[PDB]
């Protein structure tokens, strides 16, 4: 788990990510709604008009609106630009558990302990439909992301799928005559014909707390007080249980599909978040807290960001490191995308898959080192336990067929980091923090014991940069001597100029630019996390934060070039063009 | 570099 | 010259250029922000969003403006100072473009740093009062000396100038070249907050005559913010002289 | 109370739905472009007006023909700020006015969004729509701001007087 942001507050019952802004709404048990910027780690605003716990919260996808639903039986619709409640929807008779906006229609879906699901038109401020049929508290109701379907979860031990296609036809038909249906009082005790139960999913032994649709497949995930997460498949005529994920030891509060991977995330009152493989139904990862129960899970629609609400606040996290593994040499970019090593020529813009990587690494490639002389690549993979870290040595085939890239047999071995030192030799940092020099056959040619070395970086032919806790040392591998040292804590990336005259040392919040002797020329402190950088042909270091493209000159002058909507990894800068990789490993050019 | 001192003098001053 | 207080907030490649004139008064900070539309598009609801860090409070939220193509406007914002703490003002310029699906709705401003030195005045007390306050004060900040200065007296004078603190230790007690110096410093804020510092510095004889001054500065105050802000100011001043 | 059927049509974003809910609820409803129709009953001077607000998107304009039957009054809403689509609004209005089912319908034109600084005035819209070329049809143009509600009640007062004299 890569924690990005963490809040301390009263119990978080609801979470919603803003689709475009780096914002998250948190609804608290004390009636307060908090709006946070998770990039800046700041509270933007607070909304406190609800009389008691707020459980339902959702951002509108396009409008400057959010909806909240509380134990006060009120649904409030808010304009976050105006920082005011626009109106309150009244009609539920008991606690509102969930509130969601429809993705196309001006509808709000609400689920309540009154055993009803209500659809509201937020433009007309009217209840348009009441879904009746659950015999207990309706803990969750969600719209299908593309179809006129609703899924609901209830303490009646059932998950129900509702067809709302009738509701759409009635409200969108332009020829609906002025019939004075002053029908205030006709709560037709017989369920309104506009929404029909399509499927009833029975199989939980206790109350169901959450249900969610799969974003693209006809799958439903449900979490219940039976401590099970169930996967359901539906078609037009039938729905059935596919399988059950077992391993929670208390009530499952929320379960969601991963929006981009075949993974299920569930959280539970057992103080754990579990990640499940959707195909194998096995627990891939488990995250625990010592004292705080989990209540709600949210996934960001467009980013690999998750949020979990617990008794003591909220966590915003990532499952995986989205940083692409890449190496730049001259006009060629080598980068890893999925299972393929790709080669991009910056001049021709030709992006070709050069080879297929060996299947079976559970962990993404952490770093890559390219050797242009032997056309060989070192791919470093870090395990969750650093001692189990591996590197793969591949030779890139010359005749790469772009449609069917060859799968060369890579030599896998144990090591923390592997970096090229010479044309026919590479250095490996072993699990024992010892420096192993290997040949192209992966044979140990020299063993060098280095005190306090956590990481190694390339520093020219025969030289390495060794990172300790508080310094970087330039080390000659042949002479086994330290040449120079610079004080900088926890350097993550080292970027040399094209002529090797200058080096940029990238820490989490600091950039130190040094000359070839490791004399510090400038030190830049950033409040925002530094992501990547590249040297321009002019000798300017262009770097990226999470929010900006910035420049730094060797004299210490630095500034903002451009705001970034998404964090990007700079690969090369040429004139007015910044070549970069996005978090999806797509090459982009920014002017 | 911020440290809370918990000396007998600081306790006696706080109690005074 | 007003020019010495002009701080550039955005770059020339930004769709909205901004610069601020920062005027620090005794209890309030006036930001006069020039905003220039560098685009051919009409910027609707162009809003200066300010956020403060420390004991700074924004008095009024800037109103949204509409900027014509290549038009300019001044936005004044007042920030109140409640205590003697290091403040940082963060901001964004947010705008809506009519009709163009531009992905850029936000320009991020440069951080504006408020200096604690405008609130600190040199003060005098007796050695007995200093020792009593030094024992009684709850918050200590220990700053490690990290300077390129080789003279102990030049380093003390640099700290006195950079902190606006008065040296209480008499010149005779500082006299003579022994490679060791200790001095007591005292200041008061305009809010009546007492700040004490002890400077304990040495010349590391084993590193030669060109060795930089080494040691510790201890700052004591009743408030956490005062001790923290003075410590950060001393750390920043020492790093500027290392260039 | 006399019941009167009114069809409210016009291009997308003309503010039709904002006019309808401003008259009924007194409030400004921030509306997304209407992808359908709304039906609301508004009472003015003991006449019950059943107003049909039909969406003005290109895909919905072919469906306006289904609402012509039994229409006693036509309200055409024009965005007075949208100079580019005024000719399109004229063609669509002229196409509707050529329908035999609308022959006896009274025409009210709302020149909406007059609060905007670049808005065409009611006289300029009258010429651009060619309303002076209409023979044998009672028409009126009213400058309106749907957000303030200005001119909406004057337009309804004209419509109520015309529809009262037609029997």
């Amino acid at each position: 788990m890569l924690t990005k942001f963490e809040t301390k507050s009263a119990r978080v019952k609801g979470l919603s990510f803003h689709p475009k802004r780096p914002w998250i709404l948190t609804s608290l048990h004390n009636g307060v709604i908090q709006l946070w910027d998770y990039r800046m780690c700041t509270l933007i605003d607070k909304f406190d008009e609800h009389d008691g716990p707020v459980r339902g919260i959702d951002f509108h996808k396009q409008q400057p609106l959010f909806v909240s639903g509380g134990d006060d039986y009120k649904i409030k619709v808010w304009n976050y630009k105006l920082r005011r409640c626009l109106f309150t929807l009244l009609g539920h008779l008991d606690y509102i558990r969930t509130t969601f906006f429809h993705h196309e229609y001006p509808w709000i879906l609400s689920a309540s302990d009154d055993q009803t699901i209500r659809v509201w038109n937020w433009q007309s401020r009217t209840c348009v439909c009441v879904l009746t049929g659950h015999n207990h508290y309706v803990m969750c109701a969600q719209f299908h992301p593309s179809e006129d379907l609703v899924v609901s979860a209830s303490l009646d031990q059932t998950v129900r799928v509702w067809d709302i296609s009738g509701l759409r036809k009635k409200n969108l038909s332009p020829g609906a005559v002025e019939s004075d249906v002053r029908g205030i009082t006709g709560v037709d005790l017989f369920g309104t014909t506009d929404a029909v139960v399509k499927h009833v999913l029975e199989g939980h032994d206790r109350g169901v707390n959450w249900a969610a649709f799969h974003p693209t497949m006809p799958l439903i995930v449900s979490g219940a007080d039976d401590r099970q997460v169930k996967i359901w498949r539906m078609n037009e005529s039938k729905a059935w249980e596919v399988d059950t994920c077992r391993g929670h030891y208390n009530n499952v509060s929320c379960a969601v599909f991963h929006p981009r991977q075949e993974l299920i995330l569930s959280n539970s009152e057992d103080k754990s978040i579990r990640v499940w493989d959707m195909s194998k139904r096995t627990g891939v990862q488990t995250f625990r807290r010592d004292h705080d129960r989990f209540w709600v899970l949210a996934a960001h629609p467009n980013l690999n960001l998750f949020a979990a609400g617990h008794d003591g606040g909220m966590i915003v996290f990532k499952l995986e490191r989205e940083r692409p593994a890449y190496a730049v040499h001259g006009n060629m970019l080598h980068y890893v995308k999925d299972r393929f090593l790709r080669q991009l020529d910056f001049n021709s813009s030709k992006d070709v898959a050069v080879m297929q990587l060996r299947s079976g690494s559970k962990f993404p490639v952490f770093n890559m080192s390219y050797n242009p002389a032997e056309n060989a690549v070192l791919l470093c993979t870090r395990a969750s336990n650093l001692e189990n870290s591996t590197y793969d040595l591949y030779t890139i085939p010359k005749d790469a067929d772009s449609q069917n890239p060859d799968a060369p047999e890579g030599k896998r071995s144990s090591g923390l980091t592997a970096v090229w030192v010479a044309r026919n030799r590479f250095a490996v940092l072993d699990r024992m923090h010892s420096l192993l020099i290997k040949n192209l056959k992966n044979e140990i040619t020299k063993k060098i014991q280095v005190p306090n070395c956590d990481e190694i970086f390339y520093a020219g032919t025969g030289n390495l940069l060794l990172r300790d806790a508080d310094s970087i040392t330039l080390f000659d591998v042949q002479q086994k001597r330290t040449l120079a040292s610079v004080k900088i804590s926890k350097v993550k990336y080292v970027i040399w100029s094209a002529d090797m005259s200058h080096v940029a040392l990238l820490a989490k919040h600091a950039i130190v630019i040094c000359n070839r002797k490791l004399d510090a020329l400038c030190n830049i402190h950033e409040n925002i996390r530094v992501k990547s950088g590249a040297w321009d042909e002019s000798g300017v270091f262009i770097y990226t934060t999470s929010n900006h493209i910035k420049y730094a000159v060797t004299t210490g002058d630095h500034g903002i070039i451009r705001t970034l909507d998404l964090p990007i990894y700079v690969t090369r800068v040429k004139g007015n063009n910044v070549y970069c990789l996005d978090r999806e490993c797509r090459p982009r050019v920014l002017t | 570099g911020l440290v809370q001192r918990r000396t007998e003098a600081s306790r006696n001053a706080a109690d005074k | 010259s007003k020019l010495n207080k002009v701080t550039q907030l955005t770059g020339f490649s930004d769709p909205v250029y901004a610069e601020a004139y920062v005027h620090v008064n005794q209890y309030d900070i006036v930001l006069d922000v020039l905003v220039v539309n560098q685009t051919s598009d009409t910027l609707q609801n162009c809003t200066l969003e300010l956020a403060t860090l420390g004991d700074l409070k924004l008095v009024e939220k800037p109103s949204p403006l509409t900027l014509a193509p290549h038009d300019f406007a001044n936005i004044k914002a007042n920030v109140k100072v409640a205590s003697t703490e290091n403040g940082i003002i963060f901001g964004n310029i947010v705008y809506d473009v009519s009709g163009a699906a531009s992905d850029r709705n936000c320009v991020v401003l440069s951080d504006i740093h408020i200096d604690i030195m405008d609130y600190i005045q040199p003060a005098t007390c007796t050695d007995a009062e200093f020792r009593q306050m030094w024992a009684e004060f709850e918050w200590e900040n220990k700053v490690t000396v990290n300077t390129n200065m080789t003279d102990l007296n030049d380093y003390l004078q640099h700290i006195l100038k950079s902190t606006n603190m008065k040296c209480l230790t008499p010149e005779k007690a500082l006299s003579g070249y022994c490679g060791f110096m200790a001095a007591n410093l005292y200041a008061r804020s305009i809010f009546g907050e007492d700040a004490l510092a002890n400077v304990s510095i040495e010349k590391p004889v084993h590193q030669g005559p060109d060795a930089a001054v080494t040691g510790h500065i201890r700052i004591r105050a009743k408030s956490q913010g005062m001790a923290l802000s003075l410590g950060d100011k001393i750390n920043l001043s020492q790093k500027k002289t290392s260039l | 109370k006399k019941e009167m059927r009114i069809l409210m049509v016009g291009l997308d974003a003309a503010g039709k739905t904002t006019i309808l809910y401003k008259l009924k609820l007194g409030e400004i409803v921030t509306t997304i472009p209407t992808i359908g129709f709304n039906v609301e009953t508004v009472e003015y001077k003991n006449i019950s007006f059943t107003v049909w607000d039909v969406g003005g998107q290109d895909k919905i304009r072919p469906l306006w023909r289904h609402y012509f039957q039994n229409t006693q009054g036509l309200i055409f809403v024009v965005d007075s700020n949208d100079r580019e689509r005024v000719n399109e609004a004229r063609e669509e209005l002229m196409r509707m006015l050529a329908e035999d089912e609308l022959r006896d319908a009274v025409l009210l034109v709302f020149a909406n969004k007059q609060d905007l600084p670049n808005a065409m005035n009611a006289a300029e819209i009258t010429d651009k729509l060619g309303l002076h070329s209409l023979r044998h049809r009672n028409w009126y143009i009213q400058a309106t701001c749907a957000t303030s509600g200005d001119g909406l009640y004057e337009g309804l007062d004209w419509l109520s007087n015309q529809l009262r004299n037609q029997k």
